[PDB]
């Protein structure tokens, strides 16, 4: 019946109980019955999860529960100090106290917790088994010898914490060594409510907070928020509320005339939520702001059809239980304006996680760093109950230059393995990709990995051109009629992007020459259907 | 009509009917005042109010440009039209909120507009007409054209003899209109019948920049003061009362020579704090003893006075060179972060390369403030020239030609 | 009773038994703690402490994971939607798999047996290997797949392969599975390009015999038979099987019923249309189409399905 609401930890209910029952119940019962039953004590635990989820709080709380020595601390990449020799002397200067206390007090001393950090750095040879890198391992041997072997202790306990669980050498996950291994994940809906209650109790007892505040609304308006960021918010709101009453113009100083009813108000919680804090595992509002520049204009049927199909796809991945992963490929002739439809489709979903992976942020990378960046971006998407990812120019990641041909086979072999992998469990992912060449992606056998495909056409009739011109609204009825006469003939092959450039180029001339210039430019561009 | 019939979209015949926001139809087909639902697809239906005009050819519905843009209609396309009956017991509009802005950017002005008069005119013009959330239209008031977008609609209350949100409703005589200007709009709205939605704003203490010695950096200064120093001015008793803490990190990056050092030194000479202690970055690259030498005064002062010592400011210079060596980074992080840390230390870092900076150094608890100081615009240059040419303006030593 | 627990623990190394005993004792010894105020000890049950079979079983189910033993959880990610009998080929393939399984267990002159599954893409050539392996009851059942080695180099892949095959010689029986061979060699039709080292390692491993007194079984899957026949890999596999696709109206009208989504009124029209024609569609694509069409309105779920079937389906 361990009660964790008082301690400060909220949301992490089952994990705490499990980590207590499995590896701690044998340090509370009296020594006599423990000896009679003949049981030893666990001397290792491993914790893995994303940062800012409340792990070091759990460690300190469990350490302080049993009334033991306050913990020590170390850093992983630090103990790899100046060089070797001292690398095994720094390790030595941690356990002397425990051995001395054992000898002095026998087998009745107190627990001496040791909290490592970034343990996957000091103990790593799996990283050498990836494109490039490579490094020797020696310190793990000394650490293993100290943990178990000769002169072993019965009053020690090691707790390892890591951000990546797949680069830990197997030698440390065997019985006798680190045994119990647990996962700490992002809080769910109830966790945010409990954390907000725990973090805003001091100012609700001394009668500071206002009555127009509703915790439930603030909980429901924050999605995929880590643990620490709620604290950051609740702090920034108070900062603004305190700032409002700092009446000073010279040599600062507080004002008592206004100071008295200092009350954080819902506004100070809303203004904080729009400018101050920015989640990491969440929406990105500076990525869909510079892609759909000129908006979307309905110039025919294809736009409506494409949008309807996008809506159907985005609603299938949310209300299904037999197809957790779906994908769709968009294709068309160049300058047809398809990198904007993908962003519009994604932004309309309202999924918690929406992250673009354009090739515009990787200028000069080598074939290995590309693989690394793509794997990291995809890995971040396995930590939410809903995800949408977008890939732009699937032929500038591969570097397909017609002469040769040439390309990076490694990137292709990574990409054609990622698009067929389901998330861990009960999590829904959607992948959208864009491309212009659909006759070089068929030869590589890529089209059999995409579950469907859509076609974005060009403007191919005079009526559509006239409708687009009217909707943009630049040429008036006179020029429209004039331009509506020479264009008789269904041989207008032109992309939407090119049309804006042509209009802007034409507008620069004198008022009476614009129509002739535009017609000449349209004729010179050609058709080549 | 009741079952629905196919019809051809057409253009609005007259400007007055275009401003009426009503679908213009032929007398041979429908009657004025009737409401219709127009279907363009299974998922696209829009409700309109009808008005008859002799010039409409039977077999075509005329729509204005705002209506076509809102409903995605094209002249000459085929639509379905079916008569629609409102449930006046539920769909009558009691209060609706409208975003309003100038329709034409060429006719924008700063003159006031009385939202009570515009509300009355809106009721007079659009009474007994259907309106849906998100609908776009054009409204003529005092011979001025405005773009209106429907934001929210609420149902009417029952009559005295006898607040639900609705997507589509019917405007009646006693309906109420609340108007709000668009984001960044220069429209000046006056009166009481205003939604008046400007709540999301910050009240800031009134600084005197010209005497302060800085010009063209008002917003950055205000934000930094609000986020990093507003807590060390209130008496500590209130800080303990509320249960807050003190920020411990600020990062300012920008092109060389924009006012980075000044923006911190000036604040240093405003809290009556101790004079800063500048250190250089590339020179220190025994370094650990040098790094330890810096904070000794802060440690001694904290030990002597505990939680009563004045703030100590550090203006640690370019940080990309040192932090990306590792020993210095670890020592600094231990000093600022960890079990053993001082509560009277504030670190300010400056640099030119923002991308090269490590990521671990930027996390909540660690450096938690970032700002960008760019080149000044015309206003900044004007203010800078005025401040830098004030000494000569007092002695009577400047010509009138300049 | 020690006998039952001893028999129901297979390929358990020495330490794991001590781990099991400790876990059982801990679980039985947690029910007697009732101290929620600084936790010291609970009386009134400090006596009556026992270790009953229930805790042994619970610990064996959730708390111990052997290294040289079966891994049940893995299969939850391959055999997702079960197996549905839609035609004769399913029964044929399962029967042949069962005979192969019962040849590598009651034989003295054939310690090694290898089989290859192949067929057109999207015909379900993996969720049948997983189902065949899971019914062997063999102590050691691994699965080597290319998605756990993303971004590796040649030498790393060779080491991983040699190591997985080197943990199957230490058990009295085994069944190792390899899937999507063409994605391990890094094959791409342009060129062509591939890794010679991995091919040589795979061949030499496929033609190795384990130490005396032990038996093995290898099951592989592929989607391009001809390419493999070019590299002469087809001579190292003892036998091969063919996995077909749905090609007839009735075998589609049967699958649509067994899945159980469309109803009688709609089924009648679907039959009326499909029966008078031939079809060509893999099993996997059918689920994706059926759940593509279920998202429309109730009165249009029959037309979109057919329209979709007229572009990808019936498209040889
Ligand atoms: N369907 C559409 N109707 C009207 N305007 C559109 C449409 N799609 C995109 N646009 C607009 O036109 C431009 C579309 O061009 P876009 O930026 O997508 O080029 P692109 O397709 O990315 O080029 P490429 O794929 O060759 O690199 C954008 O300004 C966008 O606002
Ligand atoms: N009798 C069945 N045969 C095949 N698949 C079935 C059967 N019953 C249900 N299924 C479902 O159909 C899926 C088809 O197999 P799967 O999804 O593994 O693709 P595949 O065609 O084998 O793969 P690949 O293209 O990599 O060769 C099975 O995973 C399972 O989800
Ligand atoms: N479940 C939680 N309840 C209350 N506070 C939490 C929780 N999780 C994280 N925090 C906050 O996070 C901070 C500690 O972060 P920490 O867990 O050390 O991050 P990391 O584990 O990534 O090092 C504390 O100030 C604490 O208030
Ligand atoms: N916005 C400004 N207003 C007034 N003076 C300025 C402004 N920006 C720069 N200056 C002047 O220019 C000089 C800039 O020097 P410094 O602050 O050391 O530049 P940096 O910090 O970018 O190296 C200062 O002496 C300051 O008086
Ligand atoms: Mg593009
Ligand atoms: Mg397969």
């Amino acid at each position: 019946d361990w009660n964790f609401e008082k301690m400060g930890i909220g949301g992490l209910d089952k994990e705490f109980s499990d980590i207590f029952r499995r590896a701690f119940a044998s340090r509370v019962f009296p020594p006599e019955i423990v000896e009679q039953m003949g049981c030893k004590h666990v001397k290792g635990i491993l914790l893995y999860g994303p940062p800012g989820c409340g792990k070091t709080l759990l460690a300190r709380q469990i350490g302080k529960m049993l009334n033991a020595r306050e913990p020590k601390v170390v850093n992983g990449p630090e103990i790899l100090n100046k060089y070797v020799g001292e690398s095994e002397a720094n390790i030595r200067k941690l356990f002397a106290d425990a051995e001395e206390e054992q000898r002095r007090l026998g087998a009745n001393s107190g627990l001496h917790i040791i909290i490592f950090d970034e343990i996957d750095a000091i103990c790593k040879q799996r990283g050498s088994m990836a494109g490039s890198t490579g490094v020797h391992d020696t310190v793990v041997n000394q650490l293993l010898s100290k943990i178990d072997g000769v002169e072993q202790l019965n009053n020690i306990l090691v707790i390892g914490m890591t951000n990546r669980p797949d680069l830990i050498d197997e030698a440390l996950l065997r019985p006798g060594r680190l045994e119990v291994k647990m996962e700490i994940g992002l809080p769910d809906e109830k966790g945010r409510l409990q954390i907000l209650h725990i973090h805003t109790a001091r100012m609700r007892g001394h009668q500071l907070l206002s009555a127009d505040v509703d915790i439930k609304e603030l909980a429901v308006e924050t999605k995929n928020f880590s643990g620490a960021e709620l604290e950051g918010l609740v702090r920034a709101a108070q900062s603004t509320a305190m700032n409002r009453h700092i009446k000073a113009s010279t040599k600062v100083e507080v004002d008592m005339e206004k100071a008295e009813s200092l009350q954080v108000t819902r506004g100070d919680f809303l203004a904080s939520l729009e400018n101050d804090i920015k989640p990491a595992f969440g929406t990105n509002q500076e990525d869909y702001a510079s892609y759909i520049m000129n908006g979307i204009i309905k110039w025919g049927d294809p736009v409506t059809r494409v949008l309807d199909d996008g809506e159907l796809l985005v609603q299938q991945t949310k209300n299904s239980d037999r197809t957790p992963l779906v994908s769709v490929l968009l294709e068309g002739p160049p300058h047809s304006g398809k990198t904007a439809l993908a962003a519009k489709i994604a932004e309309e979903s309202n999924f918690p996680f929406i992250k673009i992976c354009s090739p515009d942020k990787m200028i000069g990378f080598s074939e290995t760093a590309k693989c690394q960046a793509m794997k990291k971006i995809f890995d971040d998407a396995y930590k939410s109950q809903l995800s949408c990812v977008v890939v732009d120019d699937i032929e500038r990641l591969l570097d397909y230059v017609p002469i040769g041909p040439r390309f990076s086979n490694l990137v292709l072999q990574a990409l054609l393995v990622l698009l067929k992998k389901a998330p861990p469990q009960g999590r829904k992912l959607l992948i959208i990709g864009t491309t212009s060449r659909k006759d070089v992606l068929q030869e590589m056998e890529m089209l059999n990995a995409f579950s469907t495909t859509i076609h974005v056409p060009n403007i191919a009739t005079g009526e559509q051109l006239l409708e687009a011109l009217e909707l943009l609204g630049n040429f008036k009825d006179k020029e429209r009629t004039t331009i509506a006469q020479q264009v008789k003939g269904k041989k207008v092959w032109i992309g939407i992007k090119k049309l804006l450039m042509l209009i802007e180029m034409s507008l620069q001339m004198d008022p009476e020459y614009r129509v002739r210039k535009f017609l000449a430019l349209l004729r010179e561009e050609g058709a080549s259907p | 009509n009741m079952a629905g019939r196919s019809m051809q979209a057409a253009r609005c015949p007259t400007d007055e009917l275009s401003l009426s926001n009503c679908a213009v139809v032929s007398e041979k087909d429908y009657q004025s005042g009737q409401h219709v639902i127009v279907r363009t697809s299974p998922n696209h239906k829009y409700i309109f109010t009808l008005r008859t005009h002799p010039s409409v050819v039977p077999g075509s519905v005329a729509f204005s440009l705002p209506q076509r843009k809102w409903a995605g209609l094209s002249i000459g396309q085929e639509i379905e039209v079916a008569l629609y009956s409102f449930d006046k017991a539920k769909q009558c509009i009691g209060t609706m909120t409208i975003e309003i802005d100038f329709l034409q950017k060429k006719n924008i002005d700063s003159n006031p507009y009385d939202t009570d008069k515009m509300a009355a005119e809106f009721i007079q013009q659009f009474n007994n007409q259907a309106f849906s959330v998100g609908q776009q239209l054009v409204f003529s008031f005092n011979d001025k054209l405005f773009g209106l977008l429907v934001k929210d609609i609420e149902a009417m209350d029952p009559s005295i003899l006898k607040r639900q949100k609705i997507e589509v409703g019917l405007v009646v005589g006693n309906s109420q209109v609340a108007f709000e200007k668009a984001e960044n709009s220069s429209l000046n709205l006056i009166g009481k019948a205003k939604t008046k939605e400007n709540r999301q704003s910050i009240i800031n203490p009134d600084w005197n920049f010209e005497k302060m010695g800085i010009g063209g950096l008002d917003k950055e200064f205000s934000d930094i003061f609000r986020r990093a120093f507003a807590s060390r001015v209130f008496p500590p008793e209130i800080v303990e009362q509320m249960g807050c803490k003190h920020v411990k990190g600020i990062l300012l990056y920008g092109p060389p020579g924009c006012g980075k050092t000044l923006l911190a030194r000036q604040i240093g000479k405003m809290l009556n704090a101790r004079e800063p202690k500048v250190v250089n970055g590339p020179e220190i690259l025994e370094s650990e003893a040098n790094i330890r030498k810096l904070f000794a005064d802060a440690e001694e002062e904290q030990r002597r006075l505990g939680a009563n010592s004045g703030l100590h400011i550090i203006i640690f210079d370019e940080i990309d060179a040192i932090c990306k060596h590792d020993t210095v980074v670890n020592q600094l992080l231990s000093k600022i972060d960890g079990v053993e840390q001082l509560n009277n230390i504030l670190v300010i870092g400056m640099t030119n390369r923002p991308d090269l900076i490590d990521e671990a150094l930027l996390r909540p608890g660690r450096l938690e403030v970032k700002m960008e100081i760019g080149l000044p615009d015309e206003k900044g240059r004007l203010q800078i020239l005025h401040i830098h040419t004030a000494r000569m303006r007092g002695h009577q030593l400047l010509s009138a030609d300049v």
